[PDB]
């Protein structure tokens, strides 16, 4: 909306000095925001070492992605334009280096996870070929 | 890590320094050029503001005791009247009681200015801006600055120096890592935002400050760097700092009117004061290698330190208040775990290192005294009987301290690399 | 609806139109995963 | 949908200048907006009933 | 601090506004007097209430 000339608008602004309602919803819940009696006795099958491998890289919490900030983001119509803010956007968002390295890496020894009933791909790599 | 933060380091940045900008919309012009070809008192006059505006608009600059900077508007001197003189005699004026909308300040107004905070004196377009005399009641000329034409509104960028800079260095790194340490960005006045440093792509915490001349206040403080790829161009990350940065929506108006509105409102001043804001919530609180496990067991994270005050919704709305008291632009907090915890943490990183979770080939020989080292299904191969072969893979699997000194068991020593 | 007068107070609604609009919806929150 | 209100539309660029625009086959000869604006919201009668 | 000291900031605007914090509540040692006061609004007791 842009301001618009009348005996009304002046009563329109007080509309916005509700901005002091902004402050309640854009604090969230930020408040908020392996495997030890194993292993003895065999030790170990290639399974059960990935298995604490995979307890030890346990995933702790997803990353939200929903910016805190979103309830203040529209309010000023002015602002918006005139820092050059306007149709749709695209961000492709990956996650950190460090991260794609040390999943690559399991990944790359010993596979992905499958959860299927089906025969197993046993030659289907040049140099190695996991199976459990 | 503890329960709570110390806050190790505090600095305050300001985009204009010590100016400040007051801010009067209206719906007619209230003023006078020098030698204009028609009394514009009175008239509609739209104008390019950030967007297609129809209302009237004035800027007006001061400093905290009152006086104004010495202002030049294009080649000539405004002659701007001292900020208390001018809203006495823009309030008494007959004229401009009745249309004027609204009254904020503002820390930026949308633009990088020409501004010498030294010499206390301010230079201004001759195109965007304009020379306004507002004179009379009984009399009292008072000059101020009419917005003529502000397309395009300007980023203005803060450099507050090296991005590790106040946190008390231990010698385990990590423990500069979020979440042992955090670097806090906020205006006091409601907004606030955590940053995790070591995610800034820069050496340097830079800020950029966006800003408005819009209906009310409007300023947001951006770390663009955060989060951003090494190979993201500069407009881009500005772009996307939006989501990460901080928004100070916060209307920083001064009364003009009682109304019968205004008082309904104050009527319900109190409803917006049953916040609930700490009822809000808060959702509150024999191998080496299973030696360690254990270990992290018994310090296992109970909770993780939030850093959101539950006293942030109180902190905008009184203009008057925030002013008075000093607070202004952009804070930025460097918080750090308490040294108890430090302690803990690091003396337990110094014997056993970091977690990895990576495959990749170990650190044998790093460190000038010890190397810890465990792993899990190693390979470990070489001209050996296939039987001690495997004996080896599981020492490591079982986790070792690998000796380079003959002083074994000494880990007072500080293990330094090379 | 559709719109028939302005008066005073439409125009206070529309005032308040935005406050509706801090809905909090993505941020709403889920509880995710 | 059916609507009872009166309604206009004008295409700008930041810069304040408007495209050639042709209604038909007829030049629009649109004027710059913030001319126009000006002169909507100078007109007394028209202002307090634009929505 | 050995002593519970809090500090009160106050205005006079058109609400009551009075702020009681405790500047040394987890203030490092080696932060300046000004500084803990500055940062101790995070951790303070705000009284917005209108009165």
């Amino acid at each position: 909306d842009i301001a618009i000339l009348n005996d009304y608008l002046s009563a329109y602004l007080q509309g916005n000095k509700n901005s002091l309602e902004n402050q309640k919803s854009s604090i969230l819940f930020n408040g908020i925001m392996g495997m030890a009696s194993s292993v003895t006795g065999m030790t170990s099958t290639a399974g059960n070492a990935v298995l604490q491998m995979q307890a030890m890289q346990a995933k702790q919490a997803d990353i939200a992605n929903i910016p805190p900030q979103l309830t203040k983001m529209g309010g000023n119509t002015a602002f918006d334009y005139g820092n050059g803010y306007r149709g749709v956007y695209v961000i492709k968002k990956q996650l950190k280096a460090e991260y794609r390295r040390s999943l690559s890496s399991f990944f790359h020894k010993y596979g992905y996870k499958i959860n299927r009933v089906k025969k197993p791909n046993l030659r289907t790599r040049k140099a190695f070929n996991y199976v459990q | 890590y503890g329960s709570e933060y110390d806050i190790v380091s505090v600095e305050n940045h300001k985009p204009y320094d010590d100016m400040m900008f007051l801010v009067i919309i209206s719906k007619s012009i209230m003023h006078g050029t020098p030698g204009e070809e028609e009394s514009r008192l009175n008239d509609i006059n739209a104008s390019l503001n950030g967007m297609p505006q129809p209302l009237c608009y004035y800027i007006h600059p001061f400093y905290k005791d009152g006086k104004v900077p010495k202002t030049y508007i294009g080649d000539n001197n405004a002659n701007l009247s001292p900020i208390v003189n001018m809203l006495t005699n823009i309030f008494s004026q007959k004229s401009a009681v009745n249309d004027i909308v609204n009254m904020y300040v503002t820390d930026y107004i949308g633009l990088k200015l020409d501004y010498k905070n030294g010499d206390k004196e301010l230079k201004l377009d001759k195109d965007m801006f304009e020379q306004a005399g507002i004179a009379d009641d009984k009399h009292g000329n008072v000059d101020t600055i009419f917005v003529k034409k502000i397309p395009d509104y300007e980023a203005l960028e803060i450099d507050t120096g090296d991005k590790w800079g106040g946190f008390t260095k231990d010698q385990e790194s990590k423990l500069m890592m979020y979440p042992y340490c955090v670097t806090e960005i906020t205006d006091f006045k409601g907004n606030h935002m955590n940053l995790k440093t070591e995610y800034i792509n820069n050496s340097k915490l830079k800020i950029q400050v966006r800003g408005s001349l819009g209906v009310s206040n409007k300023v947001a403080y951006s770390v663009q760097d955060y989060n951003a790829d090494s190979a993201l161009s500069g407009g881009n990350r500005l772009t996307a700092s939006l989501d990460s940065s901080l928004i100070n929506n916060n209307p920083n108006d001064i009364a003009i009117l009682n109304d019968y509105l205004s008082a309904y409102l104050q009527g319900n001043k109190n409803s917006l004061e049953n916040q609930k804001s700490s009822i809000l919530f808060n959702g509150i609180m024999s191998t080496a290698g299973n030696a360690v496990l254990q270990m992290q067991a018994m310090q296992a994270k109970q909770a993780d330190i939030a850093n959101i005050p539950p006293q942030l919704t109180k902190m905008g709305g009184n203009t008057a208040f925030d002013y008075g008291n000093g607070y202004r632009g952009v804070y930025v907090i460097k918080k750090q775990l308490k040294a108890e915890y430090r302690r803990s943490l690091s003396s337990f990183f110094h014997k056993y290192g970091y977690k990895i979770n990576r495959v990749k080939k170990p650190n044998l020989r790093t460190r000038k005294a010890f190397n810890y080292v465990q792993t899990k299904d190693c390979f470990i191969s070489g001209d050996i009987n296939n039987n001690d072969l495997q004996e080896i893979r599981t020492i490591f699997d079982n986790g070792i301290t690998l000796w380079h000194t003959d002083n074994i068991g000494n880990y007072s020593v500080e293990n330094e690399l090379r």
